[PDB]
RNA sequence: AAGGCGGCCCCCUGGACGAAGACUGACGCUCAGGUGCGAAAGCGUGGGGAGCAAACAGGAUUAGAUACCCUGGUAGUCCACGCCGUAAACGAUGUCGACUUGGAGGUUGUGCCCUUGAGGCGUGGCUUCCGGAGCUAACGCGUUAAGUCGACCGCCUGGGGA
RNA sequence: GGGGCUGAUUCUGGAUUCGACGGGAUUUGCGAAACCCAAGGUGCAUGCCGAGGGGCGGUUGGCCUCGUAAAAAGCCGCAAAAAAUAGUCGC
């Protein structure tokens, strides 16, 4: 294929589910990992762990393009928005930026109703 | 948020500045609170409910602590 | 009248005609008996965020007093001349006569 | 001649020490001119040896505002290197308030007297 | 200890763009008078020269944003 | 004024408040009937329709669950014209006006004093908290009164039935 | 068109911003990595090896110790100026 050298790591950490995905920097998405295919379903996958091993089963997806530069760009509330990237840093590709691109609306769009 | 890494930085002081700087911009706080429609009634509440507190503890320290207890 | 005061950013490609927009504009203003007070070409610079697909603009100031007739007029302009992305018209109570805070 | 006016109001200060600052003589044109300032004048002491945080420097300004001394300037005190262990003993666990109590001289430099408000 | 009481400022002006840079933070927000301590009709006026610089992009709307 | 009003810019426009002056010279207050404005939901006509979402469908939990919770989802929300005239339309406190110990702040002017540094001495308007005598069934209100009074208006006479 | 006023310290004057934080230098007095020097104090010992350790990470290329296989020392951030966790009950 084309082993490239940097990525970009997109963490999608949402209230349930906590997903991996290592792009390159154009946009074309490499790889990826989610903490509901790395062994759970249900309950465990709302936990931490289940994002740390969802980012090693994706060091093993993308430990074959040479990837030796990775910015991490960290999304939402819930889990996996810090140790997912300690355990990025136990996978051991460098990284330069720490970026939160969290969607924050300016009031835009009515959300639902509050669950009671 | 955009945070470099700093050279002779080592990552868990890098991910703490991090961490640090993206709760005191308030990114989870913000998500929690625009989670659900609260509903302008309940924002006005529990903005004067804050208040309340706010200015009750403010004062009750100072008029619990003009004397001695023990 | 009033003190209107215009700032607005032009194309970066088109940056050479802008002196032609000084004079124009300059003339369409002191044909109404309106005054003008003063006027800057801050020159081309860098921008925040990408307006319209763009990263350089070239910036004007200008100062005028002038009816509102030939100041809608001129705003009319602005929306359909191609080459100026954005463009303020902001109502002031007083004239100024001094130098911008960015030129220094 | 100065005074500030932030904890003026407030209270009095328990130490004394003769701590004055070795201000340079690029504002000699503006101490020269009456308007006072010792304002924030806040010190902290630590291995940089007693900086002090934030001195207005006198924005009358007839240096045509480029650079007179600083807009704001970091400086350090004139105490013994056993005071300078007493003091630095003293301050730098806790981020205390300390201030300067006037603004006179000895004839030759801005002198002043630092104390700690509690 | 405003900065425009003690520099007996009227009416403030919106391209200063540094001390309007002083007053927006590393997101692109604003900070409040709790954190700075103006006076809160120079706190408007300052929002309001905030919202000019942001709409002529000399501000950024968001640290984030492209 | 009440409902209410929240990015920025322009056009039209009402109101308030402050300062020294000037002026008209009781022109004032309240107001039955009468009129005007009056959130949201609703209706009519015609547009739009991203989100959200009554009705509705499916999934569960349940003893059943026509509900909460989940996946969808049409009215409606929105724009212009109208109609309805109702709300715990709340400060559960009609308007106007006078007099009566204080403190803490906020807000918006303004006078003076050396703004002698981000001060200090007063006067206005508006606004939130604590509280005095007074009052109150008590709670509490307390110079913005539920205090002491005056003018005019509205309303109540046991709970249901209603 | 000249004179006086700012070369701040009434000049025949010796740091005096007592000692700042870093100096190029000298007598004094006390450490073995400040030292000539013992077997001067002291013996199964020595210099240089190698490797591992506080709820978590970092830090001494070193504090402590060990020899054909894995263990005990000194310090920081981990919110206390408004803050972090739970379906099933009808009479
Ligand atoms: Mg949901
Ligand atoms: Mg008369
Ligand atoms: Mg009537
Ligand atoms: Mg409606
Ligand atoms: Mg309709
Ligand atoms: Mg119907
Ligand atoms: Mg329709
Ligand atoms: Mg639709
Ligand atoms: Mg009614
Ligand atoms: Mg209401
Ligand atoms: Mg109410
Ligand atoms: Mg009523
Ligand atoms: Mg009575
Ligand atoms: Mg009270
Ligand atoms: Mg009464
Ligand atoms: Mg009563
Ligand atoms: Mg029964």
């Amino acid at each position: 294929r084309k082993q490239v050298s940097d990525g970009v790591a997109h963490i999608h950490a949402s209230f349930n589910n906590t997903i991996v995905t290592i792009t390159d920097r154009q946009g074309n998405a490499l790889g990826w990992a989610t903490a509901g295919g790395s062994g759970f379903r249900g309950s465990r996958k709302s936990t931490p762990f289940a994002a740390q091993v969802a980012a090693e089963r994706c060091a093993d997806a993308v430990k074959e393009y040479g990837i030796k530069n990775l910015e991490v760009m960290v999304k939402g509330p819930g889990p996996g928005r810090e140790s997912t990237i300690r355990a990025l840093n136990a996978a051991g590709f460098r990284i330069t930026n720490i970026t939160d691109v969290t969607p924050i609306p300016h009031n835009g769009c009515r959300p639902p109703k509050k669950r009671r | 948020p955009v945070i470099k890494v700093r050279e002779n930085e080592p990552f868990d002081v890098a991910l703490r500045r991090f961490k640090r700087s993206c709760e005191k911009a308030g990114v989870l706080a913000e998500v929690r609170r625009r989670e659900f429609y609260e509903k302008p009634t309940t924002e006005r509440k529990r903005a004067k409910a804050s208040a309340v507190k706010r200015h009750a503890k403010k004062l009750a320290r100072e008029n619990a602590r003009r004397t001695r207890l023990y | 009248m009033r003190h209107y005061e215009i700032v607005f950013m032009v194309h970066p490609d088109q940056s050479e005609q802008v002196p032609g927009m000084i004079e124009r504009y300059t003339a369409a203003i002191t044909g109404a008996e309106g005054k003008i007070h003063r006027l800057e070409d801050w020159g081309r610079r860098q921008l925040a965020y990408p307006i319209n697909k763009l990263h350089k603009a070239h910036y004007v100031l200008m100062n005028v007093e002038a009816p509102q007739e030939v100041i809608d007029e001129l705003e009319t302009t602005f929306r359909f001349n191609d080459a100026v992305i954005r463009s303020m018209v902001m109502r002031t109570k007083h004239a100024v006569t001094e130098a911008s805070p960015m030129v220094k | 001649i100065a005074l500030n006016k932030r904890a003026r109001h407030e209270y009095f200060i328990e130490e004394e020490f003769e701590a004055g600052l070795a201000l340079q003589g690029w504002e000699v044109k503006s101490l020269r001119a009456g308007k006072a300032n010792i304002s924030d004048s806040y010190v902290l002491l630590r291995d940089g040896e007693a900086f002090l945080f934030g001195a207005n420097i006198t924005p009358m300004a007839v240096a045509s505002t480029h650079v007179v001394c600083d807009p704001t300037r970091t400086r350090k005190l004139l105490l013994n290197q056993r005071e300078l262990d007493s003091l630095y003993g003293r301050v730098n666990r806790e981020g205390y308030t300390v201030v300067a109590l006037s603004l006179y001289w000895k004839n030759a430099w801005c002198k002043v007297k630092i104390g700690v408000a509690k | 200890f405003c900065r425009f009481t003690a520099e007996g400022v009227q009416e403030i002006d919106y391209k200063d763009i540094a001390t309007l840079k002083n007053y927006i933070t590393e997101s692109g927000k604003i900070v409040p008078s709790r954190i700075t301590g103006t006076r809160a009709k120079y706190q408007r006026q300052l929002a309001r020269a905030i919202k000019r610089a942001r709409y002529l992009s000399l501000l950024p709307y968001t640290d984030r944003h492209q």
